[PDB]
């Protein structure tokens, strides 16, 4: 179960950092979750029902679908808020990224604590652009939505080409595969971190050959 | 048949009906919102809360006429725009196909895959040009289900295809995609 990674990239105004991030995360998390399991003593379990809803963006001409859990939404909005604060207060660089990683917990013999193994990680890099006019604003609200369309498309397409998923737990193994802390949804064990990066340059070789 | 076959034919039937419902439901011009439930009902197919609208259920059962997608036999939902002048133009042809290749290695895994495919369908239906169009309704959006024999030339030259996804089953693999202007 070696880890699989995907890299998305988006160019937005600061105002739309949150919604953009919220659009990507939620899209991934809609595919990487299921109904809550209720186990019986016999070992079987029933699966609950996941709701979905539409989110119209206020700073992007865009709508995305998310699971109807409000705990999950408040969590992701919070970590994305951490990302926006760090990004704003980083200043000139303006090269930020967030990673959403899915992992299993594997039990180790004492004294070693259980090892978290990633099976899939999503990184999205944010390029923030400064706008001067109200017109640039209005066009940006459209073009960013058009770009997030192809982002969601590629997330779905990749979601089909990934053939690996952890195998359904038993009542005791559940918390090594699923996050069971929410009321309305049962996400795969995930982890959202972020990182502010310094921009680097580009090599010249084959570009010479092209010239 | 073997129990897997009745369960599977049922799964593909309700996947098809729910597919029609999600596609038509993403073009009414208003937002869709359903609630999660840890104490579910016997009618929450694929562990998704998708409320059927009886009329669309009726048109889908009449288009299917009581049969399943198969080789050379695919279910299509066509979304068009009609203006005040009467110009008709198809915008989307959503296609639910059944490929030949069977998956022998693969009961509820196919059920789970079809649930995931419906979640992908939910996501993709909103990132198509016809979504932003259908939300702002002048003009009126139209839907129509049929069981072909799929052909797209009504979408003119140069249409692109988004593959919502595929699900292998022991009778064949299901492909859900959309051809749009």
């Amino acid at each position: 179960m070696n880890c699989r990674s995907e890299v998305l990239e988006v160019s937005v105004e600061g105002r739309q950092v949150e919604e953009a991030m919220l659009a990507v995360l939620h899209t991934v998390l809609l595919h990487r979750s299921t109904g809550k399991f209720h186990y019986a003593a016999a070992g079987t379990y029933s699966i609950g029902t996941v709701g979905t809803q539409d989110v119209d963006c206020d700073f992007i001409d865009f709508t995305y679908v998310r699971v109807s859990s409000e705990e999950l939404d408040r969590a992701l909005r919070k970590v994305v808020g951490e990302f926006k604060d760090a990004l704003r207060n980083s200043g000139g660089d303006g090269l930020g990224q967030m990673s959403l990683e899915f992992y299993q917990k594997k039990k180790s013999r004492w004294p070693f604590s259980d090892e978290c193994i990633p099976w899939e990680v999503w990184t999205v890099k944010v390029h923030v652009v400064a706008l001067a006019t109200e017109q640039e604003r209005q066009i940006c609200r459209e073009k960013v939505g058009e770009k997030l369309c192809e982002k969601i498309i590629n997330i779905v397409e990749v979601m089909n080409r990934h053939e690996y998923l952890p195998k359904m737990p038993t009542q005791s193994e559940v918390d090594n595969v699923f996050d069971t802390g929410l009321r309305d949804v049962q996400p795969y064990l995930y982890k959202i971190s972020f990182q502010i990066t310094d921009a680097l340059g580009t090599s010249v070789t084959t570009t010479m050959r092209r010239l | 048949n073997s129990q897997d076959r009745k369960d599977l034919d049922k799964f593909i039937k309700f996947f098809a009906l729910k597919t029609v419902q999600v596609i038509v439901q993403a073009r009414l011009g208003e937002k869709i919102c359903t609630r999660s439930s840890s104490s579910p009902t016997g009618s929450d197919w694929f562990n998704l809360a998708i409320k059927d609208i009886p009329e669309v259920t009726h048109e889908a059962k009449k288009a299917l006429a009581g049969q399943l997608p198969a080789v050379g036999r695919s279910m299509c939902v066509e979304i068009s725009l009609k203006t005040s002048e009467g110009d008709s133009m198809e915008l989307e042809i959503w296609c639910l196909e059944m490929n030949e290749k069977c998956d022998k290695e693969i009961s509820y895994t196919v059920y789970n895959r079809l649930s995931l495919l419906l979640k992908s369908l939910l996501a993709i239906t909103r990132v198509t040009p016809a979504y932003r169009l259908s939300r702002k309704q002048e003009y009126v959006i139209l839907y129509r289900i049929y069981f072909g024999e799929v052909q797209l030339s009504g979408l003119g030259e140069g249409f692109q295809t988004v593959r919502v996804g595929t699900v292998g089953t022991p009778v064949g693999t299901i492909t859900l995609s959309c051809a749009y202007r």
